[PDB]
């Protein structure tokens, strides 16, 4: 085949114009003429705490927790009791 | 391979997993003593052991968990406690294997004895 | 061309850091695999030996004397 | 990431590849030199050439427009026009 | 779910073996691993299933961004076919890729190993579908295979990328995160397993073949994949077997169930429910 | 950006040469080989073995292990 | 070809579904007897009624 | 231990902070990719604090922050559980997210 | 994409467009370059023979059995380039290819900056309106003599004139902004 | 909150028993939280409440006298019945927040007693049926047009049954 | 084997006999159709590329489509069989199906509630 001698000129010429358009698209110098964790960690934190220790905590059943784990022989701080030591492991 | 025996060659000799103690404990065992649970039903309930984990090894577990809360920053030091628990359990898996083998054999007893009585008459 | 320049039909030149960081991550992988294998070799073996279910004296299981 | 092409860097690669095709003499390849009437290659060798270029520059020349990349230059502006190189 | 998790594991893994898109292969691996995760939930082992979720996140994230590095560094080539010898051209990602690949294949003492083999041996020890048990294990060997497919084609082969080469991974924003996750991929399984609360009462007592099955199947999975890949370069043309098609075009679920349903669901609205 | 001399590339010394010799028995000769030469030509010339990738860094890794041990 | 597709896909589906059935028929289960839980199979803790004691389920050595 | 509750509520507030910065005109002036990457980084550290708590003590927490509707018998409320599944996953997810945002800045550069 | 589609296809373009589909679908089965550069010069042989068949009937009987050999020996996942139709990046960047007639509704503030840009844009728009007449007339004076019309457009053929209908092949959204 | 309407069990906590030389990373942090997060806040809060106590005001809880119920209310007398459908629609809610509390009191008793919920938390669930079997027996079949006349009938359809079955 | 076009997965261009047709007529249509499309193409391309235009290019081929599809339907309706049988199975068929699906369920439910079996436990809402 091969380009037709009258299509290798409509691509000859239109490519020449595309090259000028893209040159014109180029921006001149000056073209664009225009005319610290404490910040998000600490400040947000104080607020949250304010909320969690003075609303949630205060209201009923808002922050509930699985009972603490108590094993044999470990003391209960609040009541003072000492969990009996378990039956001796024979083996 | 137990399966190959049960599914390929024989059907009665091999026992069914759904009913492992197909036979009463007394058989071939005069006054066999039952397993003894060391931990207190309360001890477990206070150590918040998951129901499943309340095995006959619950007692060595509570120990592990003890040494895991204590020794907190160090998660690599309650190692003897884990061996123990595991052992207790390996020593339980083995039991559960001994019970299965005992059943197996006992059911065989039935077969062989069936023939024993099947003696020509 | 910025940073490292391109290489037409040639082995791209490599920066000191690219090679060292790459050997670093891989070598730590191998140090960790070797360190744990030595300290804790129960990945393949297992620390509990399977019992041979076929060596349990019939007394052990309650297999009554046939008859 | 990589640097953009140029109308003389898209021409040195196109001549480079072709100079490595054994049939095309490397001393009679000139950009204004037609593949089939001046260099001697057949029709099947145009497909093979274009394909090399499609693999040197990493894109596919549409057949309907690839059926005509005859001059060893049409290839150099078509590739560039398709890639927006205004030099 | 044990059953469907099992079918997806192999179905997705088999599809991954022939896929030629790097991102696609990793995605299929995302689905398979979750198929294994579905299997453990199906065998009522919830805690370990969660353990794999965490370990799965570290390595799969690595491999994707690893390929992100390869795709961006190359001229946006997303096909393993044109990408080769990244190991010498880009050791930093290749090192990260193999670290991730071995974690995916459950290399001993890496994050996959702490959680994955627990799941494997769980299967080998529970009462389960025989078909599910067999497919999950070969699914594990395939995970090694496609893992092998990626490194052989992407990393250990003569380069086949386009001729101009412009590769840079020096940017801190590439390395740093890849470096940070790599540290997680190397040490996370160690840390998470010891720290979590004792749960599930695992069965560590097994015949040794079952205890080491995950390790061996993974090893021969790569072994078998290696050989086939090598045989490929022998000037002996090898075309597809009947199944290769059912493997490369995703089991044909996409070709058939995506053209019939959207066609017979829209035809009925326009032609029947709307106009009639 | 200059470009390496086209002449530099040659098929001998690379796997293309063995493909070149057989195609030749058949009488055929592929003309585009030289283009596909830089793949095997240099830098990327060394064969990469699968153990080499899996074992990258093992040498120091074990060296590090011994010391720590 | 489309037919080839429809048949193959569904064949796979069926074979699988079937094999899964062959499976349920012949399951894989280790040589292990049943697990043994303490008390009365944790009757009370499984939430059983505290007042009504259950038929003891004992486990021997 | 409020330190626990506050931490679980705080991760959400810290991560929401990038979202409203883009709502206001402020993001044009600071760098959004760098700022977002840092805050997820801080969220991961904040997530670590409950994770250590759980491990030390293995205890959970149901947090009912805000009520939305009584709807008669079925009251609806916004509740975050802090069971082992939730906090373990929260830490793993943010680490991956912290990794990806930095990767995102390199990958989508020029977008 | 640029040149216009021919009405019917010749014998050649059908054969020579298989040589592409074939060789390119042979690099999806044969990935390694060597195996390929081998298994492919063997392909040409297939096309090289049966090149001089003068018996059209035969030729169109080798072609019709070639494209069925090929259809059944094709790769399901071939190697299609990244940016070509069916590819992985096809039309990816099109979300950024705005059509350029949109800078005409910009607020006088926006266009205030970027000043020289619009000084050159107003030149080009003068070029476009300055020739529509000579163009359309050309397009017409050179119309077909009541014959087959193709989608081909004429070149300029006179100085100062701009190729007829050139405003959208030129001034077209950049490929990868 | 009324420790008695929203109960809450006494707390039992195992005492600190460290067995490691390493320093707990939690205790140190808290020591900070207590200084850099709590003290700062604590200070502000108080200052809030003293601002409140200066002009302390009060708000009471409307107590509604009890009017005559539909059971006793002339037929057709829209006045009396209107005052008596409200007295019920009012107790349709007071009898609904009660059920809201049992929905809640329970939820807590299964978060506070995990892994024991099966047992320890059965003081409530016995109540959640002692209260649900009642709410079901006085307010459930009714349409969206719930009215005291219809509860009067929902009941009285069944008072036959507690009289036909008995007989 | 041989590709087998189905209403979906149609016969490709290649593998299609008519493509391999070079009868004078076919090459007379194939060149007579480009003309229609070239003609239409050169009626879109010098009206869209027209400076000095603000009006909306209409694409009347799309306006003939919508009119054909929502305003030329009932003027071309003739009630036949295969149209009214099929025009009643579609409107009343499922509408009668679900009635015996919902009646039977609602009746099963009611019976069970009446006899005292339905648990309706912890259901305090509806
Ligand atoms: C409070 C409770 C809210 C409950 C909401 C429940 C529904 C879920 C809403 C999710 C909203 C997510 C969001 O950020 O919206 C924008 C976002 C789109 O942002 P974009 O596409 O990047 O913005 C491009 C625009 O052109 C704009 O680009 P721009 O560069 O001009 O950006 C400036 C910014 C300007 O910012 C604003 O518009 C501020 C609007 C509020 C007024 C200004 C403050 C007044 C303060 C008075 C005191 O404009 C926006 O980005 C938002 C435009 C629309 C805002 C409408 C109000 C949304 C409020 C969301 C809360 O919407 C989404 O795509 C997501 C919607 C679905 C969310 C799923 C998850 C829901 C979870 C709950
Ligand atoms: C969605 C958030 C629901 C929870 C917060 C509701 C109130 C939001 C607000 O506008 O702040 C006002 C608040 C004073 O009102 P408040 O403390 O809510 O008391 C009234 C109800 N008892 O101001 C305060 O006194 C509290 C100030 C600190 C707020 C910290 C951030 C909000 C805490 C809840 C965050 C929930 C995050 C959920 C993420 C999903
Ligand atoms: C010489 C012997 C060296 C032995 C190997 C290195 C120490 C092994 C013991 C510590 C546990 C393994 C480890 O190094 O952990 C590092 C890991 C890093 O975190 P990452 O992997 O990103 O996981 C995040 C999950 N949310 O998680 C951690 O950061 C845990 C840190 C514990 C202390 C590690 C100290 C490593 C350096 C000194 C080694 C001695
Ligand atoms: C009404 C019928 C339908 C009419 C449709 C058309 C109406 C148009 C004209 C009126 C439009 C405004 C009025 C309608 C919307 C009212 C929204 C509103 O009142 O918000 C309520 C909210 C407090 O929510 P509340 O239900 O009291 O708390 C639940 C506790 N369980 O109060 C809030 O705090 C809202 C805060 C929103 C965010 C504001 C900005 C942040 C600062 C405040 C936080
Ligand atoms: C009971 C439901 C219908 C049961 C019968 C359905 C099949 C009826 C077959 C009739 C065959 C003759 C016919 O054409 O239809 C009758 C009438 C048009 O009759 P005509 O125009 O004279 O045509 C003569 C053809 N020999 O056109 C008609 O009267 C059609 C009568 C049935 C139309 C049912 C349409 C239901 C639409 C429900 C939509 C719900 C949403
Ligand atoms: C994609 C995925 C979509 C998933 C959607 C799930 C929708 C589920 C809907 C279930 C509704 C009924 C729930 C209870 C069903 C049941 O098993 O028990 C009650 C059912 C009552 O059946 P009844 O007609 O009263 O007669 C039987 C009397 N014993 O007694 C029976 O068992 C009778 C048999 C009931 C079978 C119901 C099957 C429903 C399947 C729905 C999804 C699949 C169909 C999708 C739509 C197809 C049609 C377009
Ligand atoms: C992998 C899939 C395998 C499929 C292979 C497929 O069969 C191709 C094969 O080898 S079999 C066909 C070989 N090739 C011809 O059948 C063309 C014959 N056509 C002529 O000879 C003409 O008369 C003409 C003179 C125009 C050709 O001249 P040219 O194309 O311009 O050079
Ligand atoms: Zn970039």
């Amino acid at each position: 085949s091969g380009y037709t001698p009258d299509e290798k000129l409509r691509l000859q010429q239109l490519r020449e114009l595309r090259r000028r358009w893209l040159k014109d698209q180029e921006l001149s110098p000056r073209e664009p003429v225009l005319p610290f964790a404490v910040s998000h960690v600490l400040i947000p934190m104080w607020f949250v705490h304010y909320y969690v220790k003075y609303h949630m905590a205060t209201k009923p059943y808002t922050i509930v927790s699985s009972k603490p784990r108590i094993f044999p022989g470990d003391t209960i701080l609040e009541t003072g009791e000492v969990i009996p030591p378990m039956r001796d492991f024979p083996d | 391979a137990h399966l190959t025996r049960r599914y390929l060659w024989d059907a009665s000799v091999e026992p069914d997993p759904e009913k492992i103690p197909s036979f009463p404990p007394d058989l071939g065992f005069p006054e066999r003593k039952e397993r003894v649970m060391v931990a207190t039903q309360q001890e477990m309930m206070d150590a918040q052991l998951t129901l499943q984990q309340r095995d006959y090894c619950a007692h060595y577990l509570i120990r592990l968990l003890k040494c895991k809360r204590d020794s907190f920053p160090n998660f690599l030091a309650c190692k003897h406690e884990q061996h123990d628990w595991d052992y207790c359990e390996h020593l339980d898996y083995v039991k559960r294997m001994k019970e299965f083998e005992r059943e197996r054999r006992l059911l065989q007893r039935k077969k062989r004895r069936a023939l024993k009585e099947a003696r020509v008459a | 061309g910025v940073h490292i320049q391109p290489r037409y039909r040639e082995f791209p030149q490599l920066t000191r850091s690219q090679v060292i960081q790459g050997e670093f991550l891989s070598s730590l992988m191998w140090f960790w695999i070797l360190w744990r294998f030595w300290h804790d070799s129960d990945a393949v073996l297992g620390h509990f030996s399977y019992p041979d279910p076929s060596q349990w004296t019939d007394e052990e299981l309650g297999i009554p004397p046939d008859d | 990431d990589a640097p953009p092409l140029t109308l003389d860097g898209i021409k040195d690669r196109v001549l480079y590849v072709l100079k490595l095709y054994d049939k095309i003499d490397p001393e009679k390849l000139s950009v204004n030199s037609h593949f089939m009437k001046d260099l001697g290659l057949d029709s099947l060798d145009q497909v093979e050439i274009i394909m090399a270029m499609e693999d040197e520059f990493g894109f596919e020349i549409p057949d309907i427009d690839a059926e005509k990349l005859m001059c060893p230059q049409e290839i150099v502006d078509y590739i560039a026009d398709k890639k927006d190189v205004y030099e | 779910m044990l059953c469907l998790g099992a079918l997806t594991t192999l179905f997705t893994a088999i599809c991954a073996l022939t896929q030629n898109d790097i991102k696609k292969i990793i995605a299929f691996s995302t689905s398979s691993q979750l198929g294994l995760m579905m299997v453990t939930l199906g065998m009522n082992q919830p805690h370990l299933a969660f353990l794999h979720i965490c370990t799965h996140a570290f390595f799969k994230a690595m491999l994707f961004m690893c390929s992100g590095s390869i795709i961006h560094s190359l001229a946006d080539e997303q096909d393993i076919r044109k990408m080769g010898n990244i190991t010498k051209i880009m050791p930093f990602t290749s090192s990260c890729l193999v670290i991730g690949s071995l974690a995916l294949t459950g290399m001993p003492f890496l994050t996959g190993f702490y959680s994955k083999d627990l799941i494997i041996e769980a299967i080998n020890t529970c009462n389960t579908n025989a078909w599910a048990l067999l497919i999950t294990l070969i699914a594990t060997s395939m995970t090694a295979m496609y893992s092998m497919r990626i490194i052989y084609f992407v990393t250990m082969t003569k380069p086949r990328f386009p001729p101009l080469i412009s590769i840079n991974e020096n940017d801190p924003d590439l390395m740093n995160p890849i470096k940070r996750l790599a540290f997680g991929s190397i040490f996370a399984g160690f840390v998470i397993s010891y720290n979590i609360p004792p749960t599930s009462i695992p069965v560590l007592t097994m015949p040794w073949f079952l205890k080491t099955t995950a390790l061996i199947i993974s090893v021969l999975g790569f072994l078998i994949a290696l050989e086939l890949n090598n045989l490929t370069m022998k000037l002996s043309m090898n075309k597809a077997n009947p199944y290769s098609s059912f493997s490369t075009l995703l089991g044909f679920f996409p070709s058939i169930i995506h053209r019939i349903t959207p066609m017979k669901s829209l035809n009925l609205s326009l032609k029947t429910s709307l106009t009639l | 950006m200059e470009l390496p001399d086209y002449r530099q590339w040659k098929i001998e010394g690379t796997p293309l040469e063995t493909v070149q010799k057989k195609l030749a028995a058949r009488g055929l000769r592929d003309p585009w080989a030289r283009n596909e030469a830089w793949r095997y030509m240099g830098g990327f010339a060394g064969n990469i073995t699968f153990p080499s990738v899996i074992l990258k860094g093992f040498k120091w890794g074990f060296a590090a292990f011994v010391v720590a041990l | 070809s489309w037919d080839v597709m429809c048949k193959h896909l569904f064949g796979f589906v069926a074979f699988m579904v079937f094999m899964f059935w062959v499976g349920h028929v012949f399951p894989s289960y280790q040589p292990v007897g049943p697990k043994q839980y303490p008390y009365n199979n944790l009757y009370l803790e499984r939430g059983g009624d505290p007042t009504k004691e259950p038929e003891p389920v004992v486990h021997y050595d | 231990m409020n330190i626990f509750t506050t931490s679980i509520l705080l991760i959400f507030i810290l991560l929401l902070s990038p979202i409203l910065i883009s709502m206001s005109n402020l993001i044009k002036h600071i760098n959004f990719p760098l700022y977002t990457t840092t805050s997820i980084k801080f969220s991961f550290i904040i997530s670590l604090l409950p994770l250590l708590m759980f491990f030390h003590n293995n205890m959970e927490y149901m947090i009912t922050t805000w009520h939305w509707v009584t709807m008669n018998s079925m009251e609806l409320k916004m509740s975050f559980k802090t069971d082992f599944f939730s906090i373990l996953f929260t830490s793993v997810a943010l680490f991956v997210t912290w990794s990806i945002m930095q990767f995102s800045s390199w990958y989508m550069h020029s977008d | 994409a640029f040149c216009a589609p021919p009405a019917y296809l010749t014998h050649q373009q059908k054969v020579l467009r298989l040589y592409k589909r074939a060789l390119r679908h042979l690099e999806s089965w044969c990935i390694h370059r060597d195996k390929y550069r081998y298994f492919a010069c063997l392909m040409r042989a297939r096309f090289e023979e049966h090149k001089n068949e003068k018996d059209m009937m035969r030729a169109t009987q080798l072609l019709r059995e070639a494209e069925e050999e090929f259809w059944q020996n094709q790769h399901p996942q071939p190697y299609i380039f990244p940016d070509s139709p069916g590819g992985t990046s096809f039309e990816r960047y099109e979300c950024y290819k705005v059509p350029e007639w949109c800078l005409d509704y910009w607020h006088p503030s926006e266009k205030a900056m970027y000043p020289d840009y619009f000084s050159k844009r107003e030149q080009w728009k003068k070029l476009r309106m300055e020739s529509w007449d000579r163009e359309v007339k050309q397009l017409q004076e050179e119309t077909s003599p009541d014959g087959i019309m193709t989608e081909a457009l004429p070149p300029a053929r006179r100085e100062g004139d701009l190729p007829p209908l050139w405003w959208h092949i030129v001034t077209r959204p950049r490929e990868r902004p | 909150w009324d420790k008695d309407v929203y109960p809450e069990p006494p707390s039992r906590t195992p005492a600190p028993s460290p067995q490691t030389s390493l320093p707990n990373p939690i205790t140190y942090l808290t020591k900070a939280y207590d200084l850099v997060v709590d003290w700062p806040v604590t200070l502000v809060r108080e200052f809030i409440e003293r601002q409140h106590a200066k002009n302390r005001t009060y708000y009471y809880h409307r107590q509604y006298r009890r009017v005559p119920d539909i059971t006793e209310c002339k037929e057709g007398d829209v006045l009396c019945i209107y005052e008596a459908e409200m007295q019920w629609r009012r107790d349709f809610k007071v009898d609904q927040e009660i059920m809201n509390i049992i929905q809640e009191r329970l939820k807590a008793c299964q978060q506070r007693e995990g892994e024991n919920y099966q047992q320890n938390c059965a003081k409530e669930l016995e109540q959640f049926t002692k209260v649900t079997k009642a709410y079901q027996d006085r307010y459930l079949d009714l349409g969206a047009y719930y009215s005291a006349r219809k509860c009067l009938a929902k009941q009285k359809q069944r008072m036959l049954e507690e009289r036909k079955a008995a007989r | 084997s041989k590709y087998k076009p189905a209403p979906l997965a149609t016969l490709p261009s290649t593998l299609d006999p008519a493509e391999y047709d070079v009868s004078p007529e076919t090459r007379r249509a194939q060149v007579e159709r480009l003309s229609i499309r070239a003609r239409l193409k050169r009626e879109y391309l010098l009206q869209y590329n027209d400076p000095k235009r603000v009006s909306h290019i209409e694409d009347p081929a799309l306006i003939r489509w919508t009119y054909a599809r929502s305003a030329n339907i009932y003027p071309n309706f003739r009630p036949t069989p295969k149209n009214s049988l099929l025009g009643a199975v579609a409107g009343f068929g499922p509408l009668i199906f679900w009635y015996y699906v919902f009646k039977t369920d609602r009746d099963r439910k009611e019976r069970l509630i009446q006899e005292g079996k339905l648990d309706r436990k912890f259901n305090i809402s509806y």
